[PDB]
């Protein structure tokens, strides 16, 4: 069964999503969120995508530390909920994995689903392409073109950037 | 809810009462779950079983209302053989309005659901009669 | 309201990024660039009301192209009925099939 | 200026250097005569297949084979 | 195919260390021995209070950071482009914007810790 | 379609439905905002690596940093608020109600 | 829709160049210089037609003409060869500046026995033209009629009639 | 708030709009789209006290879960199209959800909760910027995505966002809430005759933001949040009285005043396309912003309300503020129903 | 409506197609209009700041109704051109789908049958 | 290029005669079917080459090169 290796993790990744918008604590949303994150850039990576998965990591893992200090800080309680010492949260985190594992049971049977849309339920490998890319990867060329065609995408997120810093400043003050 | 409304008015009028008040009480209970729904989230309840008897209450009152216009709306109408007569379903709708006042335990809410909901269901009539359009296709 | 800035003054700011038959870098070319070019070009000025019913074939084979709806149905049906043949053993596969192939090169 | 520059350089010398880093960083590429060179050194570097052109009949600056006279060259990339 | 191989026996190899380090000494647990330690004395209150931060401006200001120079990582593949000066030009503006960023969070007193 | 845009499209509904019934704590419903916009991250470059549109690739990333745009900016609409209140709770947040 | 046509096994079945990659990486310029003219005739025929299935007579001549080159190659200078892709086969990553000393030899004896050259830097990337006497495809991307484009406006834009016409307003 | 930093950053809203307005890219739509929300959250924190700390976390909420909706919209149709090309949707489902997003953005009902808390919530700059500016670049995106909207989901919104604006505007004594609902009132009034002909919807933009400028600009001038100083105002200056009669008659719909202007011609959209119910729902429904536009004129001009002694010494002081093209702007939404026609422009 | 006709040439006030229409004269009746919409805003101006409303600020009223009677006089000029393209628009339709607008009869009334309805 | 075009020449073929062995007695079934109203030559997808092989040849093809160290 290793043709379905990104349906494996495709489906540790609703597990993770389920797990942290199931929202009992936010140490272990963050956990979840982590776990979530790492499972994506693998299933990215699978599809050829290496620098946008690496990338996507190290910038959710950042945040999730600068979180994981702010709810230390800020966002705490003297008894937090793991999972389990909730019933709301235990309950819908069940529900939650029942959901995602009637659907994959229902998709593992007659190989197609309804939900809104249409899918099927062979694996992902069937809609690669069969050629070669020559001596360059594609998503390491088009990322590179950012700054040799791109310059109007360039020049207004480099403005956000710079207006959010001020925005950061001015919120921030009290007076 | 488009295959409730056109289950109910494909049926002709005056001929089986039973499926016409089914499909009455099966869009009053859509229509009650809508209502109870939004109830229950806008303004909390205090305990998990006051929040189902009210969402209970609610789809009980509209139901009740929903089957009794329709068995009124279709006993006139097989009763005046006239079933494209509008005074039929003002009777349905005046029923109906008796019903609310009975499930409110309050004679002027009955009087007054009774006269604007038997106007508003002999308009109903009408605009079905006439081919009257509510949410016009642009067509200039 | 669309004030479109950048015809008025020949500037290109997004247009590049539109559509995948575009200037790509190093003339990569997209998987379905050939379908694409032809549900431009047949639908180029004649207005949305007529080119979604004009040139619905181009369009759809398109859409076929992009999500290989059909293609996963009849591959799908193919690999069910092979799978129904082995379990009656009606079929045996073909030895280039199991892996004794000797391909090519 | 003088008087400022002694200053904040005997005040805080890191942000001088960084900043004569960044003017020259800044100010020469324009000044150096070597940026073409870069220009068609990146443009010299064969990423795709050369497809060759139909011969109508009158193309009298494209070759028949790579080894004619005519054509871009790279002796000065030899060179440099 | 390689690397979740690499992945699973580090993970083995660590998670063995435990289970032998748990399961084979002799352990004695009374109700003394697993108190939080204080330097000798119980403490006061929990360690779940609310633990009041400083650095909260630079920490915002290292989450932008973080991607707004990710944004600058592919700038060696972009030495590779034929157009050359655009890409210098466009490079050049996005790290003068980040110098003129960080020296508004200098100039208006933000990396500095309150309180 | 595929497999994988289930997959994907299911985690984002179910981090919808998870944004979309507060828990009394804020930094959860930021968490959610975090993952939701993971998984549109996921689903559209997903969809770029399988067609083929290089000139895309520019999207995802540039999208992604348009994430802390907002999600930075939600830690700054806390400190206030914390600042406002010992704690972080939604409840304390009703005084705009007359 | 139609049945796709597809050539029979028959059809395909040619004696195909069975030799590693590090074989043809080290005569690869020889190659390149010798057998230039179906190489790049097949390729043209590959750019125009857009087909596989158009272009399979001169995939079997470029497939014969590459293998006349490497029974010339076998014929005079077969050990100095062996030597050369055998030092370029040993890297990892195949380069070609770790064996200049057995790539020296090995274009040594072919110029001084067969009377090749090896092209300069940049020669065997050059954009050429190709003499073909197969006539262009007048529509190789299977495109059908066109839709007629709308009409568009002439004339003198005369003043409105009677103004606005709008309820009331007589401009 | 420095003035440079706070010029920056109206500069920085007026880029994202306009950013918003003139690209041909969806990635471009929600660049500026979140560029216009982050520029435009430190807006109301402008005073520093905790009521513009819950208006703003409100607000941001609701514009990021808007956000998220859009972009999951913008990429279902990047999938089932291929394409980046702002124009009409080759899915129903992401036409749905774009709806969704923009009825979020616009504050249409049933998203009309955050609408008044957040205009009470902030000062009356930021909520004139808001309620005016922010309403301009989500009427453009569905003016560009025309044949893609349900019918039936923008009319059902429309006519929901009329009956509950009229309905909430009539159990309020503060100002700001009051325009909140006449705010969402005249957003389904725009959103009901949008696909039938947008002309009419951009003329009803043009008037609805003309009249709630001079009503938030008097309001400056008068320096009053509440309607017991919009009363005690007759003291001070009866030509503000005068004015803000005009005005809220205006606003309710009445000829000969310019207020009648979009109403009127809505329905003129409205019944050639056979749709007679409606516009006759409609005009019924908004009788009650009428009516407590007509409430609040018997509170502030029509009326002599008790004053206090202190106002004396405001006699001696006359107003020094910067009334910004305040007769202008009042002339155009009292007496433009004669030049009716000029809405041609707008085509 | 007509997006489509301003798609080849946009952000365009008045194209050279409305060059050929007469201008509009200086004594149109809604130019005055807009000059006394102007004339009303400066008295507007000089009430609200508690000025003489009728001698205060000769020169601000004056500006006022020029800058009205300006922006008015160049929006009636796109009035009239829009109208003009819409005319002419639907005169050339007109003219190039003659099966889509078949003539009518005229019948006489001595041929056409009306129902009497007797009012008693 | 020739010996990767003479290469999925040879797969196609050999996936469509067997093709037909396989569904002979379905109804409705038209073998070699197009999904393309188009008669232009498409290029093959992954599913189309490798659907009837087994699953040591799909792992080395389709996922060959990501995973190989
Ligand atoms: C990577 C570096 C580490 C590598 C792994 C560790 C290397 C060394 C492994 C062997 C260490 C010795 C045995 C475990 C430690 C025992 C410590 C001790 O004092 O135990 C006393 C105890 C005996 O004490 P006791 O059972 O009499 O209890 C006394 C305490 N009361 C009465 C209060 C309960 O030993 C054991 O329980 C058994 C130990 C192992 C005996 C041999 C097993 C088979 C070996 C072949
Ligand atoms: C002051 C208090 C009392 C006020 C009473 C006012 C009059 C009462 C009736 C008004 C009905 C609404 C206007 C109808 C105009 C019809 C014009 C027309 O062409 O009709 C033919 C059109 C015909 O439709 P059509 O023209 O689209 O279709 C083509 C024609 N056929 C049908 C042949 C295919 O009629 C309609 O479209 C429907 C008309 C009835 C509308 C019912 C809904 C409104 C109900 C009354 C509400 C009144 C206000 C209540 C609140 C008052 C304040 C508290
Ligand atoms: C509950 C708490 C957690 C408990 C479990 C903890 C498990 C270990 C956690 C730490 C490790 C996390 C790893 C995350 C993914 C890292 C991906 C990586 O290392 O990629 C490297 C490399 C990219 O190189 P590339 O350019 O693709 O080369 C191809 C051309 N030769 O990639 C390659 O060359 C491709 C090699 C095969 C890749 C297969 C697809 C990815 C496999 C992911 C496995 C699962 C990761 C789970 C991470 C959880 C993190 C919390
Ligand atoms: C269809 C829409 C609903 C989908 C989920 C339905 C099952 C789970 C929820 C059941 C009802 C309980 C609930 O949501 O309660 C509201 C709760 C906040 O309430 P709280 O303050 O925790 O406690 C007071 C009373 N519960 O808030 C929560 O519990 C929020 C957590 C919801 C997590 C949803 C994601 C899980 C997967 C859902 C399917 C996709
Ligand atoms: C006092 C307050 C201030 C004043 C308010 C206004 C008062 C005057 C207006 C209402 C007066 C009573 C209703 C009108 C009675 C006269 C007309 C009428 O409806 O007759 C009954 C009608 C007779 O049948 P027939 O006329 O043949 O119907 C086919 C023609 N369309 O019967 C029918 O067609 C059957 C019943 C049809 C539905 C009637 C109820 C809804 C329509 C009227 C409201
Ligand atoms: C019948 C009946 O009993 O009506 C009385 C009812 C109030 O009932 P209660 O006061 O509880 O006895 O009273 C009501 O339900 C309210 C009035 C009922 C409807 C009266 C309709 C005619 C009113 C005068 C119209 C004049 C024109
Ligand atoms: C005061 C308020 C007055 C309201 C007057 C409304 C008059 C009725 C308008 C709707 C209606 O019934 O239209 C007739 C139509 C049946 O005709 P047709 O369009 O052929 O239906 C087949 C579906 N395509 O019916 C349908 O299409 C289905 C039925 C629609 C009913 C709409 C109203 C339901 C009750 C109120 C909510
Ligand atoms: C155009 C050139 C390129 C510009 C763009 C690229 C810049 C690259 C480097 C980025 C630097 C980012 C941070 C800059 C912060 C500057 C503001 C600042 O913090 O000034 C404070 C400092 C005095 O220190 P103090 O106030 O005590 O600081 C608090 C704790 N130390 O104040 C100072 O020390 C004075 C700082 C301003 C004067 C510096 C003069 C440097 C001269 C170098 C040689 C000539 C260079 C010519 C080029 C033009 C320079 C303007
Ligand atoms: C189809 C699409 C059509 C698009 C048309 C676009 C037209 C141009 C843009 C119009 C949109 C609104 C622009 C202004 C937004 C509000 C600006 C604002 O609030 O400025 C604040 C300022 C404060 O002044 P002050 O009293 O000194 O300060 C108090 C302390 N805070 O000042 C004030 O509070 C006073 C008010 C200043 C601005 C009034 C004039 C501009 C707004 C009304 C429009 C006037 C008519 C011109 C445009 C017609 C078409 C809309
Ligand atoms: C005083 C007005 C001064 C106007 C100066 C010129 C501005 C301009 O370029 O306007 C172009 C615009 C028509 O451009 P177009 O491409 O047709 O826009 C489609 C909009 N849906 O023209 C217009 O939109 C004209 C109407 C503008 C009205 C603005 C005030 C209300």
């Amino acid at each position: 069964m290793m043709t379905y290796i990104v349906f494996i993790l495709s489906i540790i990744f609703v597990m993770g999503f389920v797990g942290f918008s199931s929202k009992p604590s936010p140490i272990y949303g963050g956990l979840g969120l982590i776990v979530s994150g790492g499972v994506g850039c693998g299933i990215v990576l699978n599809f050829g995508g290496s620098f946008l998965g690496l990338m996507v990591f190290l910038i959710y893992l950042g945040g999730m530390m600068v979180v994981f200090g702010y709810t230390t800080a800020m966002a705490t309680e003297q008894y937090p909920e793991v999972w389990v010492s909730n019933k709301v949260v235990l309950g819908t985190f069940i529900t939650g994995l029942l959901m995602e594992f009637l659907m994959v049971y229902y998709v593992l049977k007659d190989k197609e689903v309804e939900i809104v849309f249409k899918f099927n339920g062979m694996g992902d490998w069937v809609i690669y392409d069969t050629g070669d890319s020559g001596f360059f990867s594609e998503e390491a060329m088009g990322i590179a073109a950012l700054y040799s065609y791109g310059t109007w995408l360039v020049i207004v997120t480099g403005w956000s950037l710079l207006i959010g810093v001020v925005v950061i400043m001015e919120i921030t003050r009290g007076n | 809810a488009k295959t409730l409304l056109h289950q109910y008015w494909d049926i002709p009028e005056g001929t089986e009462c039973h499926r016409k008040t089914y499909a009455a009480t099966s869009i009053g209970g859509a229509s009650g779950l809508v209502v109870s729904a939004y109830s229950v989230a806008l303004k909390t309840p205090t305990s998990f079983l006051e929040g189902v008897a009210r969402t209970g209450r609610y789809t009980f009152t509209a139901a009740a209302i929903g089957a009794i216009f329709g068995l009124t709306s279709c006993i006139s109408a097989q009763v005046r053989e006239k079933p494209d007569d509008p005074l039929n379903y003002l009777i349905g709708g005046c029923a109906g309005g008796l019903t609310l006042g009975a499930r409110t335990r309050s004679y002027g809410i009955g009087a007054a659901a009774c006269a604007y909901m038997g106007l508003t269901a002999a308009l109903v009539k009408m605009g079905q009669l006439e081919g009257w359009k509510v949410f016009a296709e642009p067509k200039v | 309201p669309f004030f479109d800035v950048q015809k008025k003054l020949g500037v290109d700011l997004d247009h590049w990024m539109t559509i995948q038959s575009a200037e790509q870098p190093h003339r990569i070319p997209a998987r379905c660039h050939a379908f694409e070019k032809e549900w431009i070009e047949c639908a180029h000025g004649i207005g949305s009301i007529r080119a979604e019913k004009e040139c619905k074939i181009e369009f759809e084979d398109f859409r076929e192209c992009l999500l290989r709806q059909k293609t996963m149905k009849r591959l799908n049906a193919i690999k069910r009925q092979r799978d129904k043949l082995i379990k009656e053993g009606k079929y045996t596969p073909p030895p280039h099939h199991s892996g004794q192939e000797d391909l090519r090169p | 200026v003088a008087a400022f520059l002694k200053n904040v350089w005997a005040k805080e010398p890191v942000l001088v250097a960084s900043f004569a880093i960044a003017g020259l960083a800044v100010i020469l590429p324009t000044l150096s005569p070597y940026t073409k060179y870069s220009l068609m050194i990146n443009r010299a570097t064969p990423y795709n297949y050369p497809v060759p052109l139909r011969d109508d009949g009158n193309m009298p600056d494209v070759p028949s084979h790579p080894q004619d006279p005519q054509g871009p060259s790279l002796e000065w990339l030899k060179r440099l | 195919m390689n690397l979740m191989i690499t992945l699973l026996t580090n993970f083995t190899l660590a998670t063995l260390l435990v289970t032998i380090a748990f399961w084979l000494p002799q352990l004695n647990v009374y109700s003394e021995k697993t108190s939080p330690y204080e330097c000798g004395f119980d403490p006061m209150g929990s360690a779940r209070l609310p633990f009041s931060m400083k650095f909260f401006l630079v920490a915002i200001t290292f989450l932008l950071f973080d991607l707004e120079i990710a944004l600058l990582l592919p700038l060696p593949w972009a030495s590779q482009t034929t157009n050359l000066n655009t890409m210098l030009t466009m490079a050049l503006l996005l790290i003068f914007l980040l110098a003129v960023s960080l020296a508004y969070e200098w100039t208006q007193k933000g990396l500095e810790w309150t309180e | 379609m595929s497999l994988v845009y289930m997959n994907i499209m299911m985690a984002f509904t179910v981090s919808l439905t998870g944004l979309l019934m507060y828990r009394s704590h804020l930094m959860s419903s930021l968490l959610c905002l975090e993952g939701m916009m993971l998984s549109l991250f996921i689903l559209a470059t997903l969809m770029i690596l399988n067609s083929h549109f290089t000139l895309a690739s520019m999207m995802p990333i540039i999208l992604l940093v348009f994430a802390a745009c907002e999600a930075a900016l939600g830690l700054s609409l806390l400190v206030m608020v914390s600042n406002t209140y010992g704690t972080d709770y939604v409840q304390n947040l009703n005084l705009l109600q007359c | 829709p139609g049945i796709v046509e597809l050539p029979s096994l028959e059809d395909l079945k040619v004696q195909e160049v069975k030799v590693s990659s590090s074989v043809l990486k080290a005569a690869a310029h020889h190659y390149g210089a010798q057998c230039d003219k179906p190489n790049k005739e097949f390729m043209l025929c590959r750019w125009e037609e857009k087909d596989p299935r158009r272009c399979l007579e001169e995939g079997k001549l470029v497939n014969q003409c590459a293998l006349e080159f490497f029974r010339q190659i076998k014929r005079h200078c077969a050990e100095p060869f062996t030597e050369y892709w055998t030092c370029i086969d040993y890297s990892g990553l195949q380069l070609f500046r770790r064996c200049r000393k057995e790539q020296a030899q090995f274009d040594k004896c072919v110029l001084d026995k067969l009377g090749w050259v090896r092209p300069d830097l940049g020669e065997l990337s050059k954009v050429t033209k190709v003499k073909t006497d197969r006539p262009l495809p007048e529509n190789p991307y299977h495109s059908r009629a066109r839709p007629e484009p709308n009409p568009e406006v002439e004339g003198d834009l005369k003043p409105a009639r009677h103004g606005s016409r709008l309820f009331f307003w007589t401009m | 708030m420095n003035p440079i930093i706070l010029i920056i950053i109206l500069m920085t809203v007026m880029l994202g709009t306009i950013i918003v307005m003139i690209s041909t890219h969806w990635l471009l739509i929600w660049i500026g789209f979140e560029m216009n929300m982050l520029a435009i959250i430190p807006i109301m924190m402008k005073k520093h006290n905790p009521r513009a700390t819950e208006a703003s976390t409100k607000y941001f909420l609701t514009q990021s879960t808007a956000s998220m909706l859009l972009m999951m919209a913008i990429i279902i149709n990047l999938m089932f199209s291929g394409q980046w090309t702002v124009m009409k949707l080759f899915n129903p489902m992401a036409s749905m959800l774009m709806t969704m997003a923009l009825a979020m953005k616009l504050g249409m009902a049933p998203f009309h909760f955050w609408v008044p808390e957040v205009t009470q919530g902030i000062p009356l700059s930021s909520g004139l910027i808001l309620l005016t500016w922010q309403k301009l670049a989500p009427m453009s995106v569905l003016y560009q995505i025309l044949p893609s909207i349900n019918l039936d989901l923008i009319l059902t919104l429309s006519i929901l966002s009329i009956t509950i604006g009229g309905w909430g505007g009539l159990n309020q004594t503060q100002l700001r809430k009051i325009m909140a609902y006449s705010s969402i009132a005249h957003m389904g009034w725009m959103t009901a005759v949008l696909l039938y002909n947008p002309t009419m919807t951009l003329l009803n933009l043009i008037i609805y933001i003309i009249m709630t400028s001079t009503m938030f600009t008097l309001f400056m001038a008068n320096s009053t949040t509440t309607t017991l100083s919009l009363s005690h105002t007759w003291n001070k200056a009866p030509i503000m009285t005068i004015l803000v009669l005009i005005t809220l008659l205006s606003m309710g719909g009445l000829p000969p005043l310019s207020g009648f202007m979009p109403k009127w011609m809505i329905i003129q959209e409205m019944t050639k396309n056979d749709s007679i119910i409606l516009p006759t729902l409609m005009a019924i429904t908004a009788l009650l912003n009428l009516y407590f536009y007509m409430r609040l004129t018997y509170s502030t001009a029509l009326t002599m309300f008790p004053s206090t002694n202190n106002m004396k010494m405001k006699w001696q002081f006359p107003t020094t503020k910067r009334m910004t093209l305040l007769p202008t702007m009042t002339v155009l939404s009292t007496m433009l129903l004669p030049l009716t026609p000029i809405l041609s422009i707008l085509e | 409506m007509m997006t489509g006709r301003q798609a080849r040439a946009p952000l365009q006030f008045l194209p050279d197609e409305a060059r050929s229409l007469p201008p509009p004269k200086l004594t149109d009746p809604r130019l005055a209009y807009i000059g006394f919409l102007g004339y009303c805003s400066g008295l507007i101006d000089n009430a609200i700041r508690r000025r003489p409303v009728l001698s205060a600020g000769l020169h601000r009223q004056f500006l006022y109704i020029t800058s009205f009677v300006f922006v008015g006089y160049y929006l009636l000029k796109r009035q009239d051109y829009m109208y003009a393209v819409r005319d002419h628009d639907m005169f050339s339709y007109i003219k190039s789908h003659p099966e889509d607008f078949p003539e009518k009869d005229k019948k006489t009334y001595r041929e056409v049958f009306e129902e009497f309805h007797p009012v008693r | 290029q020739a010996e990767k075009d003479r290469r999925v020449l040879q797969m196609l073929r050999e996936n469509l005669e067997e093709e037909a062995t396989i569904m002979k007695d379905v109804p409705g079934w038209k073998v070699g079917e197009s999904v393309f109203h188009t008669t232009r030559w498409v290029t093959p997808m992954m599913g189309e080459l490798y659907g009837l092989r087994t699953g040591e040849e799909i792992l080395s093809s389709t996922y060959g090169f990501i995973w190989y160290t």
